[PDB]
DNA sequence: GGGGTGGTCGCTGTTCAATACATGCACAGGATGTATATATCTGACACGTGCCTGGAGACTAGGGAGTAATCCCCTTGGCGGTTAAAACGCGGGGGACAGCGCGTACGTGCGTTTAAGCGGTGCTAGAGCTGTCTACGACCAATTGAGCGGCCTCGGCACCGGGATTCTCCAGGGCGGCCGCGTATAGGGTCCAGCCC
DNA sequence: GGGCTGGACCCTATACGCGGCCGCCCTGGAGAATCCCGGTGCCGAGGCCGCTCAATTGGTCGTAGACAGCTCTAGCACCGCTTAAACGCACGTACGCGCTGTCCCCCGCGTTTTAACCGCCAAGGGGATTACTCCCTAGTCTCCAGGCACGTGTCAGATATATACATCCTGTGCATGTATTGAACAGCGACCACCCC
């Protein structure tokens, strides 16, 4: 059960690689030119997806916690 | 419920309070009992004039009052809100003393 | 007679009234011992000197022309208590 | 006859008294020989400053409502000037207070 | 309760050489802080006299000003050409600073940068600056003046740089609104809501915060127009 | 009766009686007033001194006095006090 | 490729070598014409001695100097090493400049 | 004859050796632009006060001996140079 | 033709020939060693007139300078400054 | 018969004179009288504080091997000692450069 | 090449009431930079004259010094009961100071706060602090001073808390290495590789930076005592 | 008229729209603080009175400062080379700084304690003032020797050349934690023999 | 008499350890900087001589301060009462500090430019000195009025009370996102109407 921003995040960290990992603040740099994504709180929005999906176990947080470090998939 | 104003509120409130006021922050007889302290060091039995205490208050209000104005220009400057020793420390070096 | 621990009669709250003049809106916990040794060396020069120039004078009381005296000599002009 | 005494203020148009400037310089220790205008150049220059604070004391106390001056509106007044701030930098007024000011930081969201 | 200021001759001729006399009354007792200006047509206004009688700097002798209280006079005693312009007087012994109607006599180092032209449509905002420089920026207050050729020069209000103080004519308040920039040593004037009575020039004057002082110094004026 | 200690309060409420008619002053601004005009005296005295003997003249002058305003006082508030002190001379020279 | 010291130690080694030396640090005859210009603002046609450009240029160094340290013990105040004009004017309005 | 542009003079290298012997490891670019007008303000405050001495001297020379004395009158004792 | 210009420079040599024998010194420490000669003498000379203006006295003795020492200078300095002060002042008095 | 001239810098045991600094007393406008033992007193104060100085100075010259005190040996005395520092706080040596100090965070590891 | 001091009288023996002199000889002029010390046992030394003349503060005038150069006395007027003591001269004209040998006598508020006795096992280390109260810390250098009952008082070295600068005897390079703390108000004196050797009692003691200063407060002292 | 198959109904897996949860923003209203207006009163301030001392008037002595003239020195201006330092450019790395997370240290409020403030009384040390008298500092004239200016030489130090030591930076190798691939395991699919319908 | 079930043989999905790889740490070596040592020369410090002026000596005199005594002020000590403030403690929240990541912008080094520095020369302005003079201030005596101590009354601010407005804090409702679950719908197993032989 997917949602708008938890695609967002799950095909941009595709799209972007990052074998380390991406951190938020690169991953929130290249979704701001989504067309639909909304500039007073989308960050807000990608840091609940970010947070649900580690919840859910298909992102893994290389280091930090919280919205903090960089997100890689989960492989399978 | 009782009713509790967020911290900070009733800090600005008196800094207003006090940066509006005028009268003497320490209590008198205290700071008189310091300022006879700290002299029988260098003199003892010496009688003090009402006005040299009054005056000495004065002078050590001002000087601790522009003491922690720069001491806040510290602190704002190492973007904190609370001023600390280190920011005391640092002003009292760059004042020269 | 002797007076031995006064300068814990620069309370807390009083040190935080300064501070609230001087525009302080937090203030850390080791504020209060350091400003209260800060005052006591400040203290301690202007008394010096005023009960120096006391002694020249050889009066035993010390008056508020010699702490302005002292002031002045410290470049710390004071204004009010002069004559 | 010694003619009608005419103080040295009245002749120099002052309100300052130029014999007691003249005077605390003579026993002042400041020269050998003190010049006859300059007592009359130095209370010029007191009773101009003087008049300049006590204007500007007395223009904080209208606006404060209050018909004698306090030294609250005096250091108002010193400090809410930048040429006599910084005459009198080092100087303290007493009863006089602070500036009320705030830093733009501290203030609330 | 506005000091009105009364020049009394609107209008003169005189030839070359001889005296001129220029007469002002104020309503209330201004305590000889009036000072008086002269206006060359397109020109700002340069001042000759302040605290009634001291002549400004690089002003020749040949102005003399008398009078104090309520009466004051200014004098020209040698015309020569460049005389002839608009002589304004300029109370500020209380806080609405009011200039006189101004008399036109015709006959037979500090800089304030200040902006061009502006053509604005009703309704919008405007934001006149003034770049100050050759002196000290905090020490002086900078004073704006609205000119127009219907009311005279009026004092709109000023900004003091120390402590950016301020403080506007009654006239104009929530009309007009200073700021100031001490890193650029700049200080800007903000219209809201322009309207046609707005179509005016409006120059910064140089003051210091000295009571006897005058405004010394004055921009070029930045002519506003609303279409 | 106490001795008689001289001091400036009478001059500067003259001279406030003059810049605000109705305006008075309490006594611990007075007390302000009489240092402030003390110091002063004091500042510009000790520069005209010092003036005097860096230019090994025995005599304070007028124009001693002048220097010593210029180098004490800040901004225009030199050049009004030098414009002051310059007219109060002139009048007296005038008798 | 040839040899290369990491940032900072060429700095060390320079500020090492200039808290050993005496010698003036700006250069004589473009100090002497800023003089030369701030002073033709006050009087025209005025001469100088060596010796007071001299004293002049020793002045301005060491002020210089004594502003530069406080600035920056304000600088590693803010956990910062590079010196930015917020800490010189922070240094500046604490001594009352 | 008129000079126009010499405060240009205090060079980057300049003001990086004077920081260098201030204790400095690293410099802002702005801080060249900010300690030239710092040291504007300097020179126009102690030139000012020579120039006063030298006019009330009625000397046209500006001498060591007038900067020492303004240097002191702005609280800046210069030692060596005849004091 | 040439006038003479006071200087502490011999006195200063003397007393290094004392605190130090076989050292020498240049003459820009010579010239520094006068300032702060100069300048010390009139920091207590000051001090002294000051204190004797205070205490309306005219004239100014051992006693004041001894209090102005006393003022200026920090710490041991003063200590040592005194006793110095008060061995030559003695030894004077009896010869 | 006239006594052979006796300095009274010998009198005191002084280097510096007291014959001079008694007439710069005398001369600099200080007070109206002049003690006798004030002279000889200020005297001793600066042979004190001048013999302070250049021993201070001379330890360092010989520490820097170098034979004369130069004004860089001056400036090292005068602030590496906190009550001469304390004097002397606000005065510039001329030639005296600075004291080697770099602040510990910006020294590596 | 260290300065040699030689007290000629080991020991004497005196009744009360009667003068007693104590003569000390340098190797090398030391310029009148000597003083005297009385040291009862068990107790930390207590300064009587410094600058080889001059009374120590609350010292009563019974004790006189003299001489200069190489050639020094010490002089006990009226003797007392309490005299009976140790007096060992110091020079501190040059860089390693120098207690004399000790004249025992037999007659028929600053504060230093030195920690107590600290038993230790050879080749380890050991750090004895000193508490400074009631005076300006940094204003006076801490010297420190070892005690043995077989090689008598000998010098360390001193640390300057005002900027940590520090001096060290050649024979303790290595062996001490001196440590201050303003915020505290301490100085920390570390020795390495304790030996059999260091078996000795360690005083701290205060004396101002002016040359002519003597070692004037003693800390209790701290016994350290090799197995 | 029985054997057998697609149509259709019931049971169930898939997904899908409504449900629920959490966070962020706008507003009504309630608690609190603050300025504002009015009345009372008290003690500080503004003004009047006595007097006394210090400043004004009048005049002289003399010396300090103003002015003219002369010297000479030391500041300005110019020119010619010579590098040393400044200007500029490029690669890069490392420090500024933005953002987020977490925990704890400081802010706010309430109830209790304490000691400051205020008044009142009493006392005496000592500040301030006056009078006496002597020691001491100013002043003067003669004397002369100390200290400054000019001359000179000669040695301490500044500079240059050359090793030697130290300190910095990095490239290569040892070592360990993270990731790809192969294995013993059992779950399940399938083959053989006995048994129940 | 033959398929179902049980037991056993074989196909295959799986949790886990070993080898490969990326990063961390260690260490020796290149090389660049700085230091110790010797040699050279140069110019600035230290000493000598002449002189001149100010420091010394001896003596006079007048007056400032040292000292003694008296007075009366205010500083100190104590006591009682009220209450305002300080303190202790709970609770919570927001701010300080740590970690990670981004990226930009300052450092290090090389190359070109330029102008600072140094040597040498010349003019000439003005700082310093000296002589003459005159007028401006110190000093003295008389005297009288301005200013200070003291007294008095009245009105301006301090205080008390009530009120009206402003600011803040928060609970409620709405808008946005997120994850969550009963059911709407279609696929297949199974009962039945009907075709074919």
């Amino acid at each position: 059960q997917p949602g708008k921003y938890s695609q967002l995040v799950v095909e941009t960290i595709r799209r972007l690689g990052e074998r380390n990992g991406s951190s938020l603040a690169k991953i929130y740099t290249e979704a701001k030119k989504v067309p639909w994504f909304d500039q007073q709180n989308g960050r807000t929005y990608l840091k609940y997806s970010i947070k649900a999906l580690v919840q859910n176990d298909t992102l893994l947080q290389v280091k930090g916690t919280g919205a903090n470090g960089s997100f890689k998939l989960n492989r399978k | 419920k009782p009713h509790r104003y967020r911290p900070g509120t009733v800090a600005l409130r008196e800094i207003r309070r006090y940066q509006k006021s005028t009268e003497l922050l320490i209590r008198k007889l205290p700071f008189q009992r310091l300022v006879r302290e700290i002299a029988q060091d260098f003199k003892t039995d010496l009688r003090f004039q009402s006005s040299a205490v009054m005056a000495l208050q004065e002078a050590c209000e001002a000087y601790l009052v522009g003491l922690f104005e720069d001491t806040n220009l510290c602190a704002i400057h190492a973007k904190r809100v609370t001023i600390m020793p280190k920011d005391i420390q640092l002003a009292r070096r760059i004042r020269g003393e | 007679k002797v007076l031995r621990d006064n300068i814990q009669g620069i309370t807390k709250p009083a040190i935080r009234r300064l501070a609230r003049r001087g525009g302080v809106k937090r203030i850390s916990g080791l504020i209060y011992e350091e400003t209260r040794g800060v005052l006591k060396v400040f203290l301690e020069n202007v008394i010096r000197d005023a009960v120096t120039y006391t002694e020249h004078a050889k009066r035993k009381t010390v008056t508020a022309m010699d702490v302005v005296y002292a002031l002045k000599r410290q470049g710390r002009t004071l204004y009010g208590f002069g004559g | 006859a010694r003619a009608k005494a005419k103080t040295r203020s009245s002749r120099a148009g002052l309100q300052f008294p130029v014999g007691r400037v003249h005077r605390l310089l003579r026993k002042g220790n400041y020269s050998e020989r003190v010049g006859a205008g300059a007592p009359v150049y130095l209370a010029a220059v007191l009773e101009y400053l003087t008049a300049e604070i006590l204007e500007l004391a007395g223009n904080a106390a209208r606006d404060n409502k209050k018909t004698r001056i306090i030294p609250r509106h005096l250091q108002l007044a010193i400090r809410n000037d930048e040429e006599l701030n910084k005459l009198l930098g080092r100087v303290t007024i007493a009863q006089g207070g602070v500036l009320p000011n705030i830093q733009a930081v501290l203030l609330p969201k | 309760m506005d000091i009105k200021m009364t020049q009394s001759p609107s209008s003169m001729h005189a030839s070359l050489g001889e005296r001129v006399t220029i007469t002002c009354k104020a309503s209330q007792d201004i305590r000889s802080y009036l000072s008086w200006y002269q206006q060359k047509p397109w020109k700002s206004p340069k001042t000759l006299i302040y605290y009634a009688t001291s002549l400004a700097d690089g002003v020749p002798s040949r102005f003399s000003g008398s009078g104090s209280g309520q009466d004051f006079s200014l004098t020209i005693n040698n015309l020569e050409s460049d005389d002839t312009a608009t002589y304004y007087c300029l109370q500020h012994g209380e806080s609405p600073y009011t200039f006189g109607s101004g008399t036109k006599l015709e006959i037979k180092e500090v800089q304030l940068q200040q902006s061009g032209p502006e053509l604005v449509e009703p309704g919008t905002s405007v934001k006149m600056p003034c770049k100050a420089s050759g002196y000290t920026f905090t020490s002086y207050t900078i004073q704006w003046v609205k000119q127009t050729p219907r009311q005279g020069l009026e004092w709109i209000g000023y900004i003091y740089p120390y402590n950016a103080g301020t403080k506007y004519n009654e006239k104009f308040k929530g009309k007009a609104t200073l700021t100031s920039d001490k890193s650029s040593s700049t200080v800007y004037m903000e219209l809201s809501s322009l309207t046609s009575e707005d179509s005016a020039v409006y120059y910064c004057a140089r003051k210091s915060s000295r009571l006897r002082s005058t405004l010394d110094y004055w921009g070029q004026g930045t002519s506003v127009t609303v279409s | 009766k106490r001795s008689r200690k001289e001091s400036y309060s009478i001059y500067v409420y003259k001279v406030l009686k003059q810049v605000h008619p109705d305006t008075g002053i309490s006594s611990k601004a007075m007390g302000i007033m009489n240092s402030f005009v003390n110091d002063i005296f004091e500042r510009i005295a000790g520069e005209a001194s010092r003036l005097a003997h860096y230019n090994k003249r025995s005599t304070i002058t007028s124009r001693e006095i002048q220097t010593a305003v210029r180098l004490l006082l800040p901004g225009e508030l030199a050049k009004h006090a030098v414009s002051e002190g310059t007219k109060a001379v002139t009048k007296y020279t005038s008798a």
